[PDB]
RNA sequence: UAUCUGGUUGAUCCUGCCAGUAGUCAUAUGCUUGUCUCAAAGAUUAAGCCAUGCAUGUCUAAGUAUAAGCAAUUUAUACAGUGAAACUGCGAAUGGCUCAUUAAAUCAGUUAUCGUUUAUUUGAUAGUUCCUUUACUACAUGGUAUAACUGUGGUAAUUCUAGA
RNA sequence: AUUCAUAAUAACUUUUCGAAUCGCAUGGCCUUGUGCUGGCGAUGGUUCAUUCAAAUUUCUGCCCUAUCAACUUUCGAUGGUAGGAUAGUGGCCUACCAUGGUUUCAACGGGUAACGGGGAAUAAGGGUUCGAUUCCGGAGAGGGAGCCUGAGAAACGGCUACCA
């Protein structure tokens, strides 16, 4: 107690960092940011041991002090600066952009993106609101705050943000049948399109979830990700395409190309 | 003796303990808040004193040696700009900008007189920062009346189209 | 502080210390195989030990199990590739009761001895340890490497050594020395 | 030497250094200790640049000798090279020279001592001295 | 890897219990000791007591510098190169160590805040305040002290301080 | 699910905030005046949301003892009303009122060579024993108490007092 924690011990950080036990005692502990602790990329794991680029925690530093990495279109030169689901992560060097998004196995993969759609994102509206004044607002599954929207957004919709103006460009209605994407839970890192969800009133609202090969499973409300509308998607899925592939046909398929 | 400083007009002329803190002479504070218990020595004066400090108010008829007849200067002139303006009390546009005490150091054959800096002096950057801020608060006023227009006559279409849309049922 | 290191035992003795009937069939296995202590039997009992409790746990679940055929297959292959299981034998049940020897004669203590150039188990030992060995390109000098029947064509002496040329040998070099100067 | 036959794997351009990241395996039959100073030039040749751009790390000797495996970068000038490189590993190339500093322990002491004196010091030196004379 | 064996009798049917047997991230100790990797380590008794030395300080292009500091000016007669000291701003409530206390207490899993505070991040977010608001008014930016510094001292002594 | 968000009226405030701050680039316009406009930032700032948190809180679960069977309420023990206090709910405290609350389904009391868990040893199966200790939560800085600063401490490489 006695205060809030500046340091994150190694055993302790999440397990989709795949951060190697050994070989230091601590590991990078997010800042305060747009995600949450547990939810968290931050760029130090990404630069360093995603893509290689970085070898040292030193050299990592020397990257963004020269500007070179920037998220969503603003430098954060912060060397554990948390990046959550889909924040574009975009090097003005080398000219490539990389989109956060969870593989099968709900760890998290690096996804290139083009650079004519690396300019917009999509955001989980978690609660609408009436700001001081009258004017309502939306915020986001990364704490942005719109204001002004569209009336008819209501909670648990998705909204397309222009990424370069705080304001909207387009909006999903949360609704049965439409692609969705599972962020959290057991089935983490899987695309499902929407069946059916049971209203529970009290608490924990629930809903069923069917994959392209007809395998449904239910997961939590609060780990649905509607991602667009069944078959076109308005994001670029990482391979795989959320499948959750069984072991026993896993090594099948990776036995047919070695 | 023994060092101990006086408190100024405080009472008891033998030595007391106080909760000395901030803002208050006879201690230094070494961290924030930090208040500490020192013994101090008290006003009124004692044979046990081993210095007395004393000052004069008015001189008298001989000429002390080594008080009167010596003189020495004040270290530094003034910085900020209306404090050079009220030692030489001439006007409130003075341009004191060539009026800065300056002081000649020879460092080797080279002399240079290194007239310090003037604070709070009135600079095209300050008036720019000035117009920026100034501006800068009518710019965003005027897109936030726009972007509530936008989204009143976004919702009155929206409105009227429900309206027209219950017009057609119910026949 | 740091993560702490896993460490395991890979051996168990025997609850009966002295009983002939295990005692000389001991000294059998460490016979004719070149083995320093009752250890190497009891290590290699240990994971045959192991392998049973797998077998066994596969075979009280139900046919068509996932988990049955999934780490069953992983467990039939990979003794497979060892070679301590025949291809024949790839039914689950003949795992079970395999041998006490068959790991044992799989390794490099006996290849060595097997595909000639040792012409006895003791002297192989020596020549493993001696760092005269190629299983691969690479120098081994572990006398239980387990080869991989992906290998045993591979096993050769190590070009950095003696019986497989770039160098005479070290005692023959100065060998020679005393025969150069006593020459002259 | 022989057959010395330095070669590069996974190699990935690293611009956000400006920089190449390598590995440098090393087939070495009938030779040791391959002598990574000797490495900068052979890489240097290979890329062209310079011998001052090449920088070598790693090379643990595997089982038995005749292969090494290490890490390698070279950079596209010596400009950035000096700005992005470790001092510690300048000085081994004789890019940089050590710089003089007292022990960990002393410079621990003279911290300690310099806090227990408040301002520049000057006003309490002329004073001890003055009282060290009565 | 579902196993036992010796010990009451002249010989015996028999939970006895004793003894043997195997293991211990269970310690201690004795004897002995070649190599590679790896690694716990003043917990148990005394959360007993401690010499000494270290273990929290920190600045950029971007808060304050007449060092009566260091170099070059020639970009400058106000300043803008570097920069000790000090004021200021953050930090020092993290980490680390130990397990004395503690028995619905802590803790574990699981809920709520429609019952609250939240420095720091991140997105938004002040046209409205010259007050008898028509002379009260500087709004091309207003007032004071003070540190550091100079000089004069007190003590055996402290990261003690006084006076000008 | 609300006395919710938000808005409206009358007022109130010893009156909060609404930039007298800093670096770089120096560009356009004319009635060419040190005239008017003008970028990239840094720092600061009210409120809201976010994040890092904290506090309180739901349900179930803890070793041995009856040679502990009744306990609690003197002066809080259980509840109600109102108020003070807190950042907040709440006997947390105060005034008044009622006489309640727990208990053989083991209260209350006593012991622990008891911090609790994730886990460790040995186990056909069921179990037994251990967990000071690399991770999570809690407590403590010789024993108590009190408090400044600060968002955050009843802090101890912060302060004050008593005890040793
Ligand atoms: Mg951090
Ligand atoms: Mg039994
Ligand atoms: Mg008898
Ligand atoms: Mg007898
Ligand atoms: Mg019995
Ligand atoms: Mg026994
Ligand atoms: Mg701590
Ligand atoms: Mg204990
Ligand atoms: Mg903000
Ligand atoms: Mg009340
Ligand atoms: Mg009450
Ligand atoms: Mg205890
Ligand atoms: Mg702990
Ligand atoms: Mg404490
Ligand atoms: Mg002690
Ligand atoms: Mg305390
Ligand atoms: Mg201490």
């Amino acid at each position: 107690a006695r205060g809030p924690k500046k340091h994150l011990k190694r055993l302790a950080a999440p397990h989709h960092w795949l951060l190697d036990k050994l070989s230091g005692c601590y590991a990078p502990r997010p800042s305060a940011g747009p995600h949450k602790l547990r939810e968290s990329l931050p760029l130090i794991v990404f630069l360093r041991n995603r893509l290689k680029y970085a070898l040292n925690g030193r050299e990592v530093k020397a990257i963004l002090m020269q500007r070179h990495v920037k998220v969503d279109g603003k430098v954060r030169t912060d060397t554990t600066y948390p990046a959550g689901f889909m924040d574009v992560i975009t090097l003005d060097a080398t000219n490539e952009n990389f989109r956060l998004v969870y593989d099968v196995k709900g760890r998290f993969a690096v996804h290139r993106i083009t650079d004519e759609e690396a300019s917009y994102k999509l955001g989980k509206v978690k609660k609408v609101q009436l700001g001081k004044k009258g004017v309502p607002y939306v915020v986001t599954h990364d704490g942005r705050t719109i204001r002004y929207p569209d009336p008819n957004i209501k909670v648990n919709d998705t909204v397309k943000i222009d990424l370069a103006s705080g304001k909207i460009t387009d909006f999903i209605k949360f609704d049965a049948g439409k692609l969705v994407y599972v962020t959290g839970g057991r089935n983490l890192g899987r695309i499902g399109t929407i069946v059916h969800k049971e209203r529970h009133d009290g608490g924990f609202d629930l809903v069923h979830i069917k994959d392209s090969l007809d395998n449904t499973f239910v997961t939590r409300l609060n780990n649905v990700f509607v991602i667009g509308e069944q078959g076109k998607p308005y994001i670029s899925l990482p391979k795989g395409k959320g499948i959750k592939l069984s072991i026993a046909e896993e090594r099948d398929r990776r036995r047919a190309q070695q | 003796k023994q060092g101990f400083p006086m408190k100024q007009g405080v009472l008891l002329p033998t030595r007391i303990k106080l909760l000395l803190t901030k803002n208050v002479s006879c201690y230094r504070p070494r961290r924030d808040g930090e208040r500490k218990r020192k013994s101090v020595r008290g006003a009124i004066v004692g044979p046990d004193l081993a210095v007395l400090a004393l000052v004069i108010v008015k001189k008298g008829e001989q000429e002390l040696e080594g008080l009167t007849d010596t003189t020495v200067p004040k270290r530094l002139g003034p910085k900020r700009a209306n404090n050079i303006r009220k030692f030489f009390g001439l006007s409130k546009e003075d341009d004191v900008r060539d009026f800065v005490i300056r002081r000649e150091v020879t460092k080797g054959e080279k002399t240079y007189t290194k007239a310090p800096k003037i604070q709070r002096l009135v600079t095209p950057q300050r008036l720019q920062r000035k117009r920026h801020q100034r501006a800068l608060k009518v710019r965003n006023a005027q897109a936030q009346r726009e972007a509530a227009a936008e989204y009143a006559q976004l919702l009155a279409k929206r409105l009227s189209e429900r309206k027209a849309e219950k017009a057609e049922i119910r026949k | 502080p740091r993560a702490p290191r896993t460490y395991s035992k890979t051996y168990s003795t025997p609850k009966r210390p002295y009983e002939s009937s295990r005692l000389d069939a001991e000294l059998k296995l460490a016979g004719e195989f070149g083995l320093k202590n009752k250890k190497e039997i009891y290590r290699i009992s240990f994971q045959l030990s192991k392998i049973r409790r797998a077998a066994r746990d596969l075979l009280t679940r139900d046919e068509k199990d996932p988990k049955r055929l999934f780490e069953g297959n992983a467990l039939i292959r990979r003794l497979v590739r060892v070679g301590v299981l025949s291809e024949d034998k790839k039914k689950l049940d003949y795992v079970l009761a395999l041998k006490v020897e068959d790991f044992l004669e799989r390794r490099l203590q006996t290849q060595v001895y097997k595909l000639g150039l040792a012409k006895s188990v003791h002297h192989a030992r020596v020549l493993i340890t001696q760092r005269h060995i190629a299983v691969g390109k690479q120098i081994v000098n572990i006398p239980s490497f387990m080869v991989r029947l992906d290998s045993e064509k591979h096993i050769d002496f190590a070009p950095t050594s003696p019986f497989g040329g770039a160098r005479p040998g070290r005692v023959a070099r100065r060998n020679a020395a005393r025969k150069a100067e006593a020459s002259g | 030497s022989d057959a010395v036959t330095i070669r590069t794997r996974k190699v990935i351009s690293n611009p956000l250094l400006a920089r190449k990241q390598f590995v440098v395996d090393v087939l070495h039959p009938n030779r040791a200790n391959v002598s990574k100073d000797e490495l900068r030039e052979k890489l240097a040749e290979v890329y062209k640049a310079e011998k001052d751009a090449v920088s070598v790390f790693g090379f643990r000797t595997q089982f038995g000798g005749g292969k090494s495996v290490g890490f390698g970068l070279v950079y596209n000038s010596v400009a950035e090279a000096k700005k992005f490189e470790p001092t510690y590993r300048l000085v081994r190339y004789g890019l940089a020279e050590k710089v003089e500093k007292a022990s960990r322990q002393q410079r621990k002491q003279k911290k300690n001592r310099d806090k227990k004196i408040f301002g520049t010091g000057k006003r309490l030196a002329k004073k001890v001295a003055r009282r060290n004379a009565d």
